[PDB]
Parts: C-alpha cells; structure tokens; sequence
C-alpha cells in the first residue's frame, strides 16, 4: 500500500526484500508530509540558496554557435557548491533523515561525486555517513575518497562481484537491511526502488524550474528543447521535470555510447538495454542473454549506473521524451570546444549532453533553434584524464 | 504434486522438525556440488533449498556472496543449474526441493516460463527473495498456475495486515526470518507470537531462517512452533573450508547435517 | 601626470621604465571612461552575474562557533566560476583591454589561478592570452598548466632569477615594454604600478558590497570585523573597499607565516619587510639588507607575492586595517576544520583568513562578534597537498 | 666633476662619436671584470656604463639576465661593485663612470646614502631604469647635490612635454632608446628629429642605447646627430661565450671595442 504511485506505466515499483518494505513507506510518509510542510520547504530553500549557491546562472554561449541558427544556454549546475547538481538531493534528504529522526546516513558512490555530496551534506548537518564504494572505484578515485574522509565520512570499499557502482548499491541495501531503524539511505540517482524516483525528481527539479524563469526573462520564450545526461537520471529529471507539461519543449536524454552501441560497450540501457528486476525497479538493464547484470562502459566515470530511472524508460515509452547516445570521442570533443571557446571546462558527463547539442547545431545549422543543455557538472576532476588521452 | 504436504504430514506422525540445509547450486563446481547435495540428503536433510547464482544477491552475506563467486568462476549458468535440478529429482524423487531466486532470473525471459521450466525438472518451490507481497502477484499467480508453491517471508516484526497475506499468498512452507539483515551465521537471531498468528491465518507451515548454525537453534525453532529450520551459511562455510579437500568437505557436511537433523527430533 | 593619485600615502606610484608611461596613462585614461560608461558597467555586470555566477552566497557557519558567542559567515567567493575571487577582475580587465582596441593579454602566474583565470576571460572574450610563470612554478602546477592550455592560451615558463612568481612578474613587465600597442598586461593583484591598485580593487569591490548588503539582510547590523587573506592584497581589498568609510567595522588582513615569523620563511612583508621599490611601485618588499627581493615563504602557493598592494600598506600605516600572520599549521587546522564542520573545503589560501577567525572565537569565547571571512577560493587544488603533510 | 662635459669637448674637438661598452660589475667574478674593465679602457672605450648585479632587472633581455646571474654566481654584491669602483677610479682618473641601476638598490638604504656613495667613489652619472621622470624627483635632487649626473632615458617617440622634462632634469649625457623592448643585441632598432629636438632644448649630449652591435651602427647614430653609442649585449656575449678561456675573453672583447670605437672616428 503506498501513498504515491510507485510506478511510471510499467516501470518503476518497490522489488526488495519485504524487511525493507517498512522503511519505504516510512520514507513516503515522511516526504509527503516534508512537501506539504511550510517550515521543510523553507529550511531546505535557504540551504539551497545560502549554503550551495542557487540559483545557479543559465549562460548564453554565443561564441560555440556563431554562424548558425541555435541559440545555446547552459544551465550552470557547475557552480553549485560541489561542483555538480547532485549537492541539490542530498540536502533534501539529509533534512527527511532528521524529520524521520535518523542520525546515520548510508550512500552509494561510483566516481564518487554522490559520496562527498553526501558527506558535506552530512558534516553541515550532523548526521554520521558511511559511503559504500567499490573497490575498483575507490582505487581509481583517491582524490574523491579522500575529500570525503576530511568531511568525516567513512568509506567502505566494497570487493563483491564486480567491485563498481551496482556492487555498491547492493552495499548499501544489505546494510540498510539491517540498520534502517537508526539509518537513512541516500540513494544517489532518480532510480531504485519507490519512493526515489519521486522524491530525487522533487529535490532537483529546481534546475528546471529555474532554467524556465531564465529563459523566459532572456528570450521572452521557452526552450525548443532541453537536453541531459543519463547515467541514472537526476539531473535529467531535475531538469525535465517542470517543462513535461510544456508540450513544445522537446526532453533528450543523453545516454554514453562509450566506444559505440555497436561494440557493446556503452552505457545505454534505456534504449540498447532489455527490461529487468534489479536494485529494487523494474526498468531497462545493462544485461546478459542469461539475466546477469552488467556494468556501463564510458570514458565518463559517472555515467555507470547500469540501468537508468523509471520515469525516463516511461517518458520514452509515450515519446514525450526521445533518448539518444554520445560516444567517448564524441564527448571528448565537447569538452575541448567547452574550454577554447567559452572558458568553461565541462565534466565529462555533461560533455555528453553538450555534444548532442553540438551535432543538433552542426547537423542543421540553418535551422533556428534555441537549446539548452544541463551543465550537470564541472570538469576539474576529468582534466588528467583527458589529459592522458590526448 | 504436494511433496512439501507429505514432508510435514510424516514429519508431524513423528514429532519431528524439518532441517533444511541451503547451498548454491554449481559451488563449487557442478560435479562437486551435485555430490554436496547427495552427501546432505543421505546425512538427513528432509528438504533442500537452493540458488542459482546471481551477479547480486542483495539479500546475502559474505559466505553466500562468495558461493555464488565460485558458482560463477566455474561458468555455472542458470541452465546448467535446471540440468542439475533435474538430475536431483531423478535421484531423489519424494524430497521437496525448493530454488532461492532473486527476480531478475525470474523475470528475465518470462515469468511464466520460468515456473513452467521448474514444474518440468520437478522442483516444488520458489522463493524471489526481493519480490515483496506487493509485487508478488505475477509470480504467485504463475507460480500457482504450474503447480509450484510462491514462499514469502515473514519479518521478524511483522504486522498484522502482512502476516495474514502472507498466510493467503505463500504455500508449501512460510519462510519466517530470524532477523532482520542479510544472510549469515555471524549473525545469530522470541519468534512465538509471530509463529501463533500464523497458524491462526491457516499459513503453510514455518520454517525459521538466518543464523541458524546449531543444533540447540534447530531445537529451539521447533520448540517455539516453527515446522523446522534452513540454514545456508554454515553449510556453506564447510564448503568454504575445504576446497582443497572434497573428501574432507563431504565428511564435514555429513557430521553437520546429522548432528542439525538429531537435534530436530 | 596622472587623472587619478597614483599613491596611497607614501606608498605606490608608478616605478617602471619610462617606455612603459604612456601604457599606463592610457590604460588610467580608459579605466576612468569605463567607470563613468553606463554600457561598460552593465556589460561587465552581466558577465560577472551570467558567466560567473555572481552574487555569492554568504554563508553562516553555526557548528564551527557552537558553544560561543562568535557569529561567523564566509563570503563564499569559492563558488565564484574558476573557484576564486580572481575571476572578478579579469573579467572587468579583458573588457578594458578591447575598449582600448588591445588584441592579445600578458598575465602572471605563480600558483597558476590568475593564469587559469586570465584564460577564462581571454576565451570567453576573443583576446589571444599568453602567461608567463616561473619554471618552478610549471613544474609544481600542471593541473593549472593544462587548464590554461585547454583554455587557448600560451604557458612561457620563465627560467630567470628565482624562476618564481617575481621572476614571472619581470617577463611580463619585459614583454609588455615591447608589445603595449597590442596587448594589455592583466596583472593579477591589487599591487604593481598605478592604476593598478586602483583598478584592481574596482574590480574587486562586489566583494564587500554584496556582503554589506547580505550582512545587513540576514543580520540587521555592519560586521565587527571582515577579515581576508593578503597575498598581493586583491581579495582583501575586495572585501574591505566598501566597508573603509564605516570606521566601526574592523578591517583585518592575514599575511602567511609560514614556518613562523622568527624563521624568516614567511611571506609576510607588510608587517615584516621593509619598504622597497620594485614591481613597479613603493611598498614593503621580502628583501635583503643588501636590497635584493627575496620570495614569500607558504604552505599556500598563492600566498607567495613577495610584497604588497600599497593599499593595505597605507591603510595599516593610518591604523584604519589591522595585518596579522597565520603559520602553516593554523592555516592547515582551519582548512581541516571547515572541511569537517561545514562540509566547505577552502583554499590554502583562504584558511588563513579562517584560522585568524577562529583564534579571535577561541581566545575570548565569550567576546559577541559578528564576523565575515572572505572565502577567497575553494581548495580542491590543495587536497593533494593537504594528503601528504597529514 | 665634470668628466662628461671634458670628455664630450675632447670628442668634438676630433670630430669624433663617443663609444660607451656596458658590462654588469662582477661578470664573471670580481678579478676578471676588472681586467674586462682595464681591456675595454685601453681598446678605446670614451665612457664605461657598469650595472650593479639586481635580482630582478626588469628593463634586460636575456644576455644581461644571465649576466646578472654570473654575477651572483661569484657572490658580487653592491657593496663590492663600489669597492671595484674605487679601484677603478684609482687607476683612470677621467673616463667618465655611469651606473645603470635599478630603484631598489639607491633607495634601500637611503637615497641620499647612494649618491654620496657615488661621489665618494668617483662615479659620474646614473642611470635608474625603473625611474621615469615622474617619479625622478629624489633621486635627481640627489644626484645633484652629490656632483653627480641624473640621467634620463628618452624614448624612441617621446613627445614634446617629455623632451623639454628629459633635457630640463638630465645631465651629463641624455640616454636615447634605439626602440621599445629590453636590451638585446638580438633587437636592431630614425632619431633624428628626436635628437633635434633635444639640442633645440639644450639636453645633454645623447647617447643612443639599445641594440648597437656592429660598428655602421656606431657611425649611423653618429651621422644621425648623436655624440655617441652604448653597447652592452654585444659586449656581454663575448664574455659569455669565452668563460673557458679568459685570455681569449680579453682578446676578443679588445678587438670588438676597437672596432667599434674606429667606427666613430
Ligand atoms: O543460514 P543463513 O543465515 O545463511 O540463511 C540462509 C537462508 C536461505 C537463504 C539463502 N539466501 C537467501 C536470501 C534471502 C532469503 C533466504 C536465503
Ligand atoms: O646593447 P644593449 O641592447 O644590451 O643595451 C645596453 C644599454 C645599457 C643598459 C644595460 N641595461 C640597461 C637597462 C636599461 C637601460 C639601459 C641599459
Ligand atoms: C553523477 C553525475 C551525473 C550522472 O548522474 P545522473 O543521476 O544521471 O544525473 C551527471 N553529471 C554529473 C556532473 C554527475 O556528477
Ligand atoms: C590568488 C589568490 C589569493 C591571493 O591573492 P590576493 O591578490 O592577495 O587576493 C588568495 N586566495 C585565492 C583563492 C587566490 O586564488
Ligand atoms: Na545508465
Ligand atoms: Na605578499
């Protein structure tokens, strides 16, 4: 039984263990009555806005479009205090693990970005987080690691199965299992089990709301399209959400094409995936023929959840949303026309999303468009590894 | 057919608690394994519960978590694992066998074929362990359809709107949870209230799991109303142990297994 | 002859080679046109408030004075684009330099910020930017070498001298006495030869305004104190500005002292050098008895101008500002305590202005006071540093 | 004293150009400059230029950088330079001394302090590169009070006002860039009408710097109304490249100086 429902057409629902049933609906309870409570909308605003910097700025790129027909903002989530749109979540459900009276925090991390959201999130807001963190990331992401044990979190580095991401959230859950009744689990994307896919669309979808404002104040209009990276999906729905009933705007998501959907290694199974049963969703999986689950290839590390959010499979299913790939090159690319000509060093995740703005641009140049891309995050972390490539 | 039935009327004309031991089909090895399930049944064992190896199992400690490694550094498959159920049935055709499933091996290329494939090798049960009651009904459903019971598990705490659902929904046995956490014989788990409504609610009989690893726990369950006791990771542990010595391992199996089953009378 | 006093006092002036006087009367001359230019100011404002994010939050930092009666906020120039208030006046520079009709910038660099910062601006503003930086200094700093690459611009490492920031300062000077009917030399601090100081800190003003009015909005009341890092002095008279005539405000600037006064391996001149002629202008220098300039001593490689603005010597020298020093190892603490208790990781540089702050709290706990820290940059840059001392 | 004026009169007697060496005091260590020093003397140096080694010479290209650096290598510092001033005094006691100098090392100590410091020594002028005549007034005032020459640097496109300031507040001899940049003998830089115009307002005879590396460029600032040419890079790379070999240094620095000076016959 639920207040809200748990499922976008057919994707989504709550499959965990039934140990764990109680501790969602709890957390249901606790976020439905958080959104109708003046004094937790008002809290949550003034971290948002004093601590994390919102609203962020929509930046005009004139220089990347000169000679063409698109007008192309960026929505600049890296400025927000972190470096990327995930600080935006993770301070709304610290605030529903203190409603709900919790004191500890559990999360999952791949790249690490989530784990030290959640660990700044937590030393500003005195709850003791624990970050699970496979041990082939945790080898791979020093600089991450350490940033959140100077936050005071703890990092568990977690050697099961294939010691990533999915190995992680699995962590995560098996701890919860046992410790919900003093821990909230601060799942990290707009995926996994009911209810967040709802409650991390409802704590991004400021971005959207603020880039519909922006725009409307610089170009008297809104968007012809606004188009996100998909890893798992927050940021995508955070920037989506507002304009779903805005018919005209088109809604891209970005998926990685990592070395090309036809090598098989990518990170797209929303639209080259097969519908499956993990982490507590049905939804489209990186899978085998056999039911097996499979990691996400990208040269972006934090494109690596190997499923993606419910509500995009549904938006793609009724074609409100369309779905499209960008490969390592084609990201690469992006990053370097980011920096040259707007001094803007994009994260590599975000790159993806510039990129498919760029072939929208390039593919059509006569053709007027105005578009904008979610910067989801700041590529600062991705300089050694592009300089390597290089 | 009704092997779980017939299991508990013999055992009820006896006084006696079930033990059902739990291991990962292929671990460590096909060959061995199937071996490792001879050795516990002629040691005693009155059913058998057992996993086909998952990239995941979410719902599982180490112990169980490494068994499902060493299924899959042996290229264990969940069609090798149908073979193998199979040929346990042919050997053995009265015990009741029950698989551990998570979904997506459930799910993955239809529902309904998959208890249509478990009805085919003989298999009596199957427990999805992250399908909760909510989600349960096109497993139940399917599984009813093909003569297989859906077993559901009960919390250590559960209400009682879930308890008389889970009543209604499972057959064959309830899975009642010692604790609350994930698989492990580490983790050691009053169960009588939660045994008495069940039986209220005319539910499939108990068999309490998580943690079990001896035999006073064994006797312990029965003595609170549980209809018997699984227990995985300390059958699993044996394995562990003597990887290096098959002999040695099936031994320890055997001593375990007699030693868990006496301690059930 | 100048429009505007070239001296702050006794200090500053305009000690170049005579071939470079009529670069710096025309750049005087084009700096009092912009101010007075309402099309400058609002094209400067809506790239300080589009491109970079301004304003910055002012954040209050509650669990890092629990228990007394200090009142801390921090000006959260971190956030700013770049990471650091630096970005502030090479924006307003790289306007300058094409309202003179100037093609190409000059920059110096010591830690690599005001290079990275110059490019930025360059390449957001269609200028051919080349940075001079002392060879040392390219060894120690290539994650700010390739940014600036990445960004368009030249990197000259600089072998003479001490092959450090001063070193890197002379090139600039050297190159810009043949090259000023081109380019325009972004000097990257409130010192050097007027106009200069006086540029700088106009450019740098939004500072202390944005935080008088946020102070006065969340607290009703001017601080007791403002309290920033003085390495060339851009950051602290940012802040300060705005505040000078309200003479109940404290204005308190931190030099770093390094090892500790008494060793001599610090960088703090204005307290403890002696006046000197060099850089352009007349200020208190880290120099021998003999009258060659020596280098600044920090834990914080931005801190390593080895004099500064004449500005702050002027203001101390009146008693309006006070100048203190803060060793590694205070910096080092107060970078460790706001990563822990605020979930806010600060530069280096930055720390200092805190570990001052947080000696005033913890000396006299009972003392009320209302202060701000200027949060000059974020310190993602120091994490490897900060790794390998601990 | 007046050194220059005698020596500029001697020079129009015989319709002859002034050739003014620049080297930095110290390079490569104390005894070699003064033999460097002694050899540009008798090859037919009219005037010596002589930096004080700075940590940061910021109007030097590259050859007097690293002549600096040389310098320092052998532990020279001002208090040396004005000790091999004096020995250098001692033995010519007409050829006129300039100092180029950077601000820092006159005002240091006191501006007052340096030029006493000059006079004592028997230097003639100095030269501060890093002074314009905006901010000449101590310095010049100084000088003068001291019996030595301020000298000033008039750009290759000085205007009107800057011309009667560099003629009204030099003395000795009027320093006149060949063009903008640094020393370079690298960098080859019409100055007629700015040399007009300076005699127009009574200036100091001009000696044209930077660049002068061959002696046509001697007799071009000559026959362009210059009463002679300063030479430094050109001087200092001979040093530079004969460091193995001091005979040879002195050799060659003798036959280059006497070059240079024949060409302004
Ligand atoms: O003895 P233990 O603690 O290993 O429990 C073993 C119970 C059978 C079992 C194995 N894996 C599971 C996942 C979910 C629910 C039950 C199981
Ligand atoms: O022959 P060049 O080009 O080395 O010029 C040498 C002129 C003397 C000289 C040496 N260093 C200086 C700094 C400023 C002005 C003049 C000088
Ligand atoms: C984590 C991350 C992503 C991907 O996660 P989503 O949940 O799909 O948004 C994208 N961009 C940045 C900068 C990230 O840190
Ligand atoms: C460069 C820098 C400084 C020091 O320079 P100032 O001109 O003294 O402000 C301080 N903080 C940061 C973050 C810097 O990047
Ligand atoms: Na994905
Ligand atoms: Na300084």
């Amino acid at each position: 039984t639920t207040l809200l429902n748990p499922y976008f057409g057919e994707f989504g629902g709550m499959y965990v263990p039934q140990i764990l049933m109680p501790a969602l609906n709890q957390l249901e309870e606790a976020f439905v009555s958080a959104q109708k409570d003046p004094e937790f909308q008002a809290q949550f605003a003034d971290l948002l806005k004093n601590y994390a910097g919102r609203p962020t700025a929509l930046t005009k790129c004139q220089n990347i479009t000169a000679g063409t027909r698109t007008t192309l903002y960026l929505k600049r989530e890296d400025l927000l205090h972190g470096g990327a749109h995930k600080t935006n979540q993770v301070l709304g459900q610290a605030l529903l693990a203190k409603r709900m009276g919790k004191s500890e925090i559990i999360a999952e991390t791949g790249a690490g970005q989530h784990g030290v959201a959640s660990a700044l999130a937590s030393a500003l807001l005195g709850l003791k987080c624990r970050i699970y963190m496979g041990a082939k990331d945790v080898e791979r992401q020093s600089p991450n690691v350490f940033r959140m044990r100077l936050m005071g979190a703890e990092v568990i580095p977690v050697h099961s199965g294939s010691a990533t991401l999915k190995d992680a959230c699995n962590e995560a859950l098996r701890d919860w299992s046992g410790s919900y009744e003093t821990a909230h689990y601060m799942l990290g994307t707009a995926a996994g089990p009911h209810p967040y896919p709802t409650i991390v669309r409802e704590f991004q979808r400021m971005i959207g709301e603020e880039t519909k404002a922006q725009i409307l104040d610089k170009e008297g209009r809104l968007p012809d399209a606004v188009i996100a990276c998909v890893g798992g999906g927050s940021n995508a729905i955070g920037m989506f959400a507002d304009f779903i009933n805005d018919t005209s705007v088109g809604l891209i998501g970005v998926e990685p094409g990592g070395h090309g959907i036809e090598t098989g290694e990518h990170g797209a199974p929303l639209k080259h995936g097969r519908v499956g049963i993990y982490f507590g969703m049905k939804a489209p999986m990186m899978q085998t023929a056999d039911g097996q689950i499979e990691e996400s290839y990208s040269i972006s590390a934090g494109l690596d959840f190997p499923s993606v959010g419910p509500q995009h499979a549904y938006l793609n299913s009724i074609g409100r949303a369309d779905y499209v790939s960008i490969t390592d090159d084609e990201a690469l690319e992006a990053f370097k026309t980011l920096c040259r000509h707007e001094g803007i060093i994009p994260a590599l995740e975000s790159s993806h999303a510039l990129a498919h703005a760029l072939k929208m641009m390039r593919e059509q140049p006569e053709k007027e468009q105005l578009l904008v891309v979610n910067l989801s995050g700041r590529g600062d972390k991705d300089i050694f590894t592009v300089h390597d490539i290089l | 057919m009704e092997r779980y039935e017939n299991l508990f009327a013999q055992l009820n004309d006896r006084r006696e608690g079930a033990f059902v031991p739990f291991v990962t089909l292929g671990d460590p090895g096909i060959e061995q394994s199937l071996k490792i399930i001879d050795t516990l049944i002629d040691a005693g064992a009155d059913a058998l519960e057992l996993g086909v190896p998952f990239s995941d199992p979410l719902a599982d400690g180490p112990t169980i978590q490494n068994a499902n490694l060493r299924a899959f550094a042996a290229g264990v498959t969940p069609a090798q694992c149908f073979e193998m159920l199979a040929i346990i049935r042919e050997k053995h055709p009265t015990i009741p066998i029950g698989l551990l499933m998570y979904a997506n091996l459930v799910f993955n290329n239809g529902i309904d074929a998959f208890y249509a494939r478990c009805e085919q090798v003989g298999v009596d049960s199957v427990l999805v362990a992250d399908v909760p009651v909510e989600e349960s009904a096109p497993f139940r459903q399917a599984a009813l359809r093909h003569n297989i019971a859906p077993i559901f598990i009960c919390p250590p705490n559960a209400d009682d709107d879930l308890l008389r659902q889970v009543a209604s929904y499972g057959r064959g046995y309830t899975y009642l949870l010692s604790r609350s956490g994930v698989t492990g014989a580490e983790n050691r788990g009053p169960l009588h209230h939660l045994i008495e409504k069940l039986k209220e609610y005319h539910a499939a009989p108990a068999l309490q799991g998580f943690g079990i690893s001896s035999p006073e726990q064994v006797s312990a369950a029965v003595r609170a109303g549980a209809a018997g006791a699984i227990s995985g990771s300390a059958i699993v542990k044996i394995i562990e142990k003597n990887l290096a010595s098959p002999k040695q391992m099936l031994a320890e199996l055997r001593s375990f297994v007699s030693a868990m089953k006496a301690a059930s009378r």
